[PDB]
């Protein structure tokens, strides 16, 4: 999860795809506001 | 309790005896009880 409305508690789960607005609310990719989630490029080239 | 008396509560006393503790965490609200019919 790279983007929430508000940080989690310790030992608190955040399963849910809810849509933020990182000014200009949205109701919504591209800019201004994203699926929370981030993905990792795991590959083995990577250092 | 031994609660029969005869109309609200009474001026008693005692206590609870915890039984486990079970980890849901993840923001736990709105108890909600379960009437029967």
């Amino acid at each position: 999860r790279l983007f929430r409305k508000s940080n989690l508690k310790p030992f608190e789960r955040d399963i849910s795809t809810e849509i933020y607005q990182a000014s200009t609310p949205c109701n919504v990719e591209g800019f201004n506001c994203y699926f929370p989630l981030q993905s990792y490029g795991f590959q083995p080239t990577n250092g | 309790t031994p609660i029969n008396l005869v109309r609200d509560l009474p001026q008693g006393f005692s206590a609870l005896e915890p039984l486990v503790d079970l980890p849901i965490g993840i923001n736990i609200t709105r108890f909600q009880t379960l009437l029967a019919l």
